RNA sequence: AGCUUUGCGCAGUGGCAGUAUCGUAGCCAAUGAGGUCUAUCCGAGGCGCGAUUAUUGCUAAU
């Protein structure tokens, strides 16, 4: 989960900081103690679903990037939208909630 | 005299000739608000025409 | 507020009134922590450099200097007093009180207006000057 | 400062004309090239404000009157019962109620 | 707390960006409108006869 | 050999010389070694400068202003003659 | 380089020469800075096929309208030599419309 | 046809240059190394002098299908790519990905709008064995130009050490290849070196300032782009000046270790961080004190003219008088309370109309009139 | 003296005449100061002769000027100090190259021709 | 190397003649504005307090406004509570 | 005042007690400069500033900017709803709203520059073909350029100059720019031919223009932008509009 | 012997503008200042600061 929406001292705003994140290769082994690192032989995760938000908190429209397993077609769904996007539009947009898989 | 929406006294106006070549004057009078700071209460018309 | 020079005891403020002859001494009596006093102690900040030629500003905490409360009626939260050549320059506002500005204002031009008017009327040798603006209302509407 | 690269400037002297002409850009999209060519009439004999040469031309389309202020757009239709029902059904097909 | 004692001495004194002709303008003279307006206003208010 | 300073410093040096002369003259006059400069007057300035005093004796006043003109012109002409090769 | 030096020397000798000025911009001058050479040649008022050289420069710059205008000027009495007429015929036959 | 046969000798020369450059990758692992650069520069000049004529032929042959596209796409290679992609039928412009890689979206939409209103007619099959052949050889010549571009960029660490460090070898190659060689640009003023490869980009209904006008490869160099957009032009002039200063050195092969190049780079960086230096401390002068009773003033022709300009003109003074007990029709509908008083009033005043004065005529400033003189 | 790569380098006798001609062309608006403007005049073919200075430490920044003159058959000559040349040209800043252009019916034609003749017999 | 000064007609070193012309024509009235404003600021008296005075006033203000400073909140004018 | 006082109190508190405490005014000026730069939407990056001081000043600027935005919007709500507010309050609120709106405009223009046109080529072609079909159906001949010899050439110039002078027809006192404007109109009236030649040259070969100033007139419901254009270019624009 | 060109000086006569003149032991600058048209072209000063009754003096009244 990504903390975009936060309240200031006066009014709630959003943090529109884009993130450059891979989708099929990431290593997380540095974040575990070695006395536990030996248990896990799989610390690599692949993105599955992505949540992107639009505009202000009071006027938002969620969009979803889903990965069809087996294939690699990343599809964009807002209400009924269907569009096989490329693995770069996932990076360009600002993510809000990401789903992974340790494989 | 002093009757008709384009007042009859306009026909005798001195610059009647040059006002014949003044077209779209009402539109630019309406858009005068974006060029001059103080709003014109008589934006809808123009005393000359 | 904190930037302007401060006076700590009774002798210092009297000296500051006496140690000048060619300007006006504008003293902000009150408490610099007051919301009212801090509203105008930043206006007095924003114009301290501008009026250097004909005005000097000192701040006084009445608790620190409890010597002029009774004589000059220091019981409103904020007070402004103008002095010229060791003479309190009365100023006629729209308000009933004509010896002080007991309210904190907001515009940096009007205070310079009042200070320059006081200086102009004090060079002539008056004791009561007349402000340009009328403060019998707030012009709000 | 900022370099205006997407918005017309309304403070420009000729801006009115542009807006007017650019209004002529959009209102036909509302009217269509056909109905626009019936209110304006033939170029040989253009009509005046809110007038049609024949009654059939008024009776030939929903949009019977149209007037465009600088920003405001004012349309006056006239739907028979059948076409009104057709339009309502078309709307409800894309918008369940 | 972890700023060196010399770094506080190395703070730069910020200055104004605008030039003299915009910080401290020479007083702008305020002249009257040319009197040709007074004549033109009344000239526009005279009509022909035919 | 020498160098030829440009027109900018030509104008600057001429201005220095003239301002120097003017200030020296003004200081001398403030001392009083010469009388304060009488206002240079012409025909067009005749009634602007001396008109009130020129009404009583107009011909004397015009004679005096023409004498001043002649003195200026003579100073110029004999300055040229002294500078003549 | 020898040709460039010879052309420069020829230009230095009686620069008003129409033929040398006309054949300088088109031959020795590169397509870059040819326009400056064209203006320098046009500084000479006489146009004995110098206008034809300007037309050739415009045609090289692929300006159809400018080339046609210059050829019409060149085909006039100013450059009444048959070379201008032949160039005009070739350009009209080589024009995009050829009408 | 004639152009394709002409490039045959150039194609053979380019193949020889390719063999030399491939050997240069092996010989650098009696025909010296510098000559392999000089002849390659001559060959790239020749391939450009053939690219221009083949582009002219393409424009002439394709003007029958679409006569307006050349006026919308100025760049040559862009024109060849666009005519190669669009084809005879122009319905391949909507959501076309390869158009985007060549043309700006604004110029994509302008050429699409023009494609909607085209008076050109379809081309025969004979036109499609000429235009596509020319486009293919144009892309081949561009590939050869880049394949010698990389080699020249690699070798300017040796051929022009001073120029290759101020701007970088890449832009150095781009400005030396197009200039006709180091000797050619050594005879070239810095003002002209600024405009090396300055595309005459067609303004797409924008201000000419928006689409950089008079901008050359030196303006697109990495050194200048590091600066804020306002200082770039001022930086472009200086960097091109020091570029030609280093170029004249490199032409005669002095300071091959780059001492003059490093000195010029130091001067450029000093000027740059002097321009980017923050403004100094500026004192806020106080407002002047209120004035005293009286002060002596001068008076003469200047004071007379001041009194004439600010004096009460008779038409002005007649307007101040506002009669008494005489209702008048409210003139100037748009703003009432503007009555001329006795000016033009039957109440009182002169029988003749108050003649207009001339001293109060509006006048423009001296510097503004100077701007008028220069603008015309 | 200071720079061996000084082929037409003139001595302190005709340098005075050269600077006098430069000043007179300045009064007549008949020169282009600066190496770039001298090069532009040489390219345009209207340059009659250009004078540079042997004090520019990287002389090869201005050593293309004699080659360009050789190409265009234009007289060229050096001096002994850039500051003197700059000040004589009518500007305070040190100038390392100036050019003298053409004028129709110029009053300086005789002197410029004399200067061209004097330089052309000094090359060897 | 010796040159001749255009203004004084005296032998001068050739190396200095540039700044010699820059400085020998130094405008005489410039000296007062160089030596007048500096005297004004030397005799000028400060308007704002010395930095230590700002520090002390800030401490005194923090003593009272516990709605901002401190950790033990109290009244606006009260020292501590 | 409280936020700035707290920031200065902390900074001077952790600042060493040496003679360096003479730099309190420097810190206040740095705070004011950063606040101005955020208000002016201008990059602010002090080179020699320490990163903790810079971090604290950024946090101060962010907090004061959040309060500034909220207060400006709240005061605007008060004014539009009809509440009783002061004149200086209206002036300051209008200034704040001008700054906010121009920041948003900078955002929108920068977004357009990087995102390219928001109109697709398909819809652009549809609109353009609709327009050309309409114009061809109306048999409309294109408007010709104003020729060198035009019968009504001065009449349009006269009307444009009169219109430009209507803004000053009711006036008692004039600023410098106003005086120069009136001078320009009256000079163009004195020499119509040269002025019209200048206008034609501007229409034919001028594409780079000087910056046009902006301000806002507040109707207390919305803000109407007021654009000030270069005085010489106003004449050309007016003549073009009339033609 | 005159005639005549140009720059710089000294004065004289006259016209014109006071929103402009002036300073630069501040900085940069023909090794390029500065660039809107026309840019393989243009090409001399610019910036910052200070003085100011928008150059500065006397005499003259009040």
């Amino acid at each position: 989960c990504i903390k975009r929406f936060t309240k200031n001292n006066f009014f709630v705003e959003k943090n529109p900081t884009i993130v450059n994140f891979p989708i099929t290769n990431v290593d997380l082994r540095e974040y575990l103690s070695e006395e536990v690192q030996a248990v896990h032989k799989n610390t690599t995760y692949d993105l599955i679903a992505n949540i992107v938000h639009d505009g202000k908190p009071s006027e938002g429209s969620y969009r979803i990037h889903v990965l069809h397993h087996g294939t690699g077609k990343w599809y964009e769904l807002q209400d009924l939208q269907v569009t096989d996007i490329l693995p770069q539009m996932i990076t360009l947009s600002e993510a809000y909630i990401q789903i992974w898989k340790r494989r | 005299w002093d009757r008709g929406i384009p007042r009859i006294n306009t026909l005798f106006q001195k610059d009647r000739h040059t006002l014949a070549y003044d077209k779209g004057w009402r539109v630019r009078t309406d858009f005068k608000q974006y060029q001059v700071l103080k709003q014109n209460p008589f934006w809808w018309t123009h005393q000359r025409h | 507020s904190y930037m302007l020079p401060h006076l700590h005891n009774g002798w210092q403020v009297d000296q500051a009134i006496l140690s000048e002859e060619d300007r006006v001494v504008v003293i902000r009596f009150g408490h610099d922590w007051d919301p009212t006093c801090m509203k105008m102690d930043e206006v007095l900040y924003s114009i301290a450099e501008k009026v250097k030629n004909f005005a000097v500003i000192y701040l006084v905490d009445i608790t620190e200097v409890p010597d002029f409360n009774k004589m000059y009626e220091l019981y409103d939260p904020c007070t402004v007093m103008f002095f010229f050549r060791n003479k309190h320059i009365m100023i006629d506002l729209g308000t009933g009180n004509n010896n002080k500005i007991n309210w904190a204002m907001e515009d940096k031009q009007e205070m310079v207006d009042i200070i320059e008017t006081v200086y102009r009327g004090a060079r002539k040798g008056r004791g009561l000057v007349v402000s340009p603006k009328d403060y019998s209302t707030k012009y709000r509407y | 400062n900022h370099t205006n690269s997407y918005g017309i400037i309304r403070g420009l002297q000729f801006a009115s004309f542009i807006v007017q002409y650019y209004g002529l850009v959009m209102d036909l999209l509302v009217l269509g090239l056909h109905r626009a060519s019936e209110m304006a009439g033939p170029p040989q004999m253009p009509n005046d404000f809110l007038s049609f040469q024949d009654i059939a031309t008024e009776a030939a389309h929903p949009i019977r009157l149209f007037c465009r202020y600088i920003d405001r757009i004012h349309i006056f239709f006239r739907f028979t019962a059948d076409e009104a029902r057709d339009l309502i059904q078309r709307y409800l097909t894309e918008h369940p109620d | 707390a972890e700023v060196t004692e010399e770094e506080w001495l190395s703070i730069p004194e910020v200055g104004d960006a605008r030039n003299k002709r915009q910080r401290n303008p020479r007083y702008e003279k305020l002249t009257p409108v040319p009197d040709s307006f007074f004549a033109k206003h009344l000239q526009t208010g005279e009509n022909h006869t035919s | 050999l020498g160098v030829y300073l440009t027109k900018k410093e030509q104008k600057k040096l001429r201005r220095q010389t003239r301002r120097e002369a003017q200030k020296e003259l003004q200081e001398k006059v403030r001392l009083g070694l010469m009388p304060p400069p009488e206002p240079k007057v012409r025909i067009s300035n005749l009634m602007r400068v001396l008109g009130t005093e020129a009404v009583q004796d107009p011909t004397k006043v015009e004679a005096h202003v023409r004498a001043q003109m002649a003195k200026r012109q003579k100073a110029h002409e004999e300055a040229n003659a002294a500078r003549k090769l | 380089n020898i040709a460039n030096t010879l052309m420069a020397k020829a230009l230095q000798e009686c620069p008003n020469s129409g033929i040398l000025w006309s054949e300088a911009i088109f031959l020795e001058a590169r397509p870059q800075r040819r326009t400056k050479s064209v203006d320098a040649l046009k500084k000479c008022e006489h146009d004995p096929h110098v206008l034809l050289a300007v037309a050739k420069l415009f045609w090289s710059q692929r300006k159809i309208t400018k080339a046609r205008e210059w050829f019409h000027r060149t085909v006039k009495i100013d450059s009444d030599l048959g070379d201008a007429w032949a160039f005009f015929y070739k350009f009209e036959l080589q024009h995009g419309t050829e009408e | 046809a004639k152009l394709w046969d002409s490039k045959m000798f150039a194609e053979i020369m380019m193949k020889i240059e390719e063999y030399i450059s491939k050997q240069a990758k092996a010989s650098e692992v009696a025909a010296p190394e510098y000559r392999v650069i000089v002849d390659a520069n001559n060959l790239t000049v020749e391939i450009e002098n053939e690219l221009n004529i083949i582009h002219k032929f393409i424009r002439d042959k394709y003007s029958k299908r679409f006569p307006e596209l050349e006026s919308l796409v100025p760049n040559a290679l862009d024109y060849i790519r666009t005519v190669k992609e669009l084809g005879n039928s122009l319905d391949k412009c909507k959501n076309n990905e390869n158009l985007q890689q060549i043309l700006t979206n604004a110029t994509i939409m302008v050429v699409s709008v023009t494609a909607s209103t085209t008076q050109g007619q379809q081309l025969s099959e004979e036109e499609l064995e000429r235009l596509e052949e020319a486009c293919d050889m144009a892309l081949e010549l561009n590939a050869s130009k880049h394949r010698i571009y990389e080699y020249v960029e690699s070798r300017m660490s040796f051929i022009a050490p001073n120029l290759s460090i101020i701007i970088g070898a890449s832009t150095a190659a781009k400005i030396m290849g197009v200039a006709g060689g180091l000797t050619n640009l050594s005879k070239m003023p810095a003002c002209n070196i600024m405009l090396l490869g300055a595309q005459r980009k067609t303004l797409s209904g924008f201000s000419s300032t928006s689409v950089l006008p008079h901008t050359g490869y030196i303006y697109h160099s990495d050194i200048v782009q590091s600066l804020p957009p306002d200082l770039r032009r001022k930086a472009a002039r200086l960097v091109a000046a020091k570029c030609t200063l280093a170029a004249r050195v490199d032409s005669f092969h002095e300071s091959t270790e780059g001492k003059v190049g490093y000195e010029l780079k130091d001067e450029i960086e000093r000027k740059f961080d002097k321009w980017q230096e923050p403004p100094p401390v500026k004192q806020v002068k106080p407002l002047p004190a209120p004035l005293d009773g009286q002060r002596k003033k001068r008076g003469g022709r200047r004071y007379r003219k001041m009194k004439e300009r600010l004096g009460l003109t008779e038409i002005r003074k007649q307007a101040n008088r506002m009669s008494f007990g005489e209702i008048e029709e409210d003139a100037y509908q748009e703003d009432l309370g503007f009555s001329l008083g006795h000016l033009g009033k039957s109440g009182s005043g002169r029988v003749r109309q108050t003649q207009v004065n001339e001293a109060t005529k509006a006048r423009i400033s001296k510097t503004l009139q100077r701007t008028l003189q220069k603008q015309s | 003296d200071v720079n061996p790569k000084a082929y037409p380098l003139a001595d302190a006798h005709l340098t005075k005449k050269l600077l006098d001609l430069v000043q007179q062309s300045c009064n007549y608006k008949q020169l282009r100061k600066g190496a770039n403007e001298a090069t532009k005049t040489l390219n345009r073919g209207i340059s009659e002769f250009i004078v540079m200075a042997a004090d520019a430490e990287p002389l090869e920044i201005i050593l293309h000027l004699p080659l360009l003159c050789e190409d265009k058959n234009v007289p060229y000559v050096f001096v002994r100090s850039k500051q003197a040349l700059g000040r004589a040209c009518g500007v305070s800043r040190p100038v390392i190259a100036c050019s003298v252009t053409i004028k129709e019916g110029s009053q300086l034609k005789q002197q410029i021709q004399s200067i061209q003749q004097s330089i052309e017999r000094l090359l060897v | 190397e010796y040159l001749v000064s255009p203004i004084t007609g005296e032998k001068i070193p050739a190396s200095k003649m540039q700044e010699h012309m820059r400085i020998g024509l130094l405008d005489p009235r410039w000296l007062e504005q160089r030596d007048r404003s500096i005297r004004e600021k030397q005799s000028d008296d400060e308007v704002y307090a010395p930095g230590l005075d700002i520090e002390s006033s800030l401490k005194q203000l923090a003593e009272r406004r516990t709605d901002i400073f401190g950790v033990e909140e109290t009244a606006i004018g009260k020292k501590i509570g | 005042l409280e936020l700035r006082a707290a920031v200065m109190h902390d900074i001077l508190d952790m600042m060493p007690e040496g003679i360096k405490q003479n730099k309190a005014r420097t810190i206040l000026q740095h705070l004011s400069e950063a606040w101005r730069c955020w208000k002016a939407n201008i990059p602010w990056k002090v080179p020699g500033l320490p990163t903790p001081i810079e971090n604290m000043i950024l946090r101060y600027v962010k907090a004061k900017a959040d309060w500034w935005t909220n207060t400006a919007h709240y005061n605007r709500e008060r004014i539009r709803r009809g509440a009783t507010v002061d004149k200086t309050v209206c002036k300051k609120n209008l200034g704040r709203l001008t700054r906010l709106y121009l920041k948003a405009e900078q955002e929108r223009q920068h977004n357009y520059l990087k995102d390219g046109p928001y109109i697709t080529a398909e819809e652009a072609v549809a609109v353009y073909t609709t327009t050309v079909h309409w114009l061809e159906s109306r048999r409309f001949s294109p408007i010709p350029f104003p020729p060198l010899s035009y019968k009504h050439d001065t009449k349009l110039l006269i009307l444009a100059l009169e219109r430009l002078k209507e803004a000053y027809s009711v006036k008692s006192r004039l600023n410098q720019s106003q005086r120069e404007e009136l001078g320009l109109i009256e000079q163009a009236y004195d020499n119509p031919h040269e002025a019209l030649s200048r206008i034609k040259r501007h229409l034919l070969t001028q594409r780079a223009f000087k910056e046009v100033g902006i301000e806002f007139m507040d109707l207390y419901s919305h803000l109407v932008p007021v654009y000030d254009v270069e005085p010489l270019e106003k004449i050309t624009d007016a003549y073009l509009d009339q033609y």
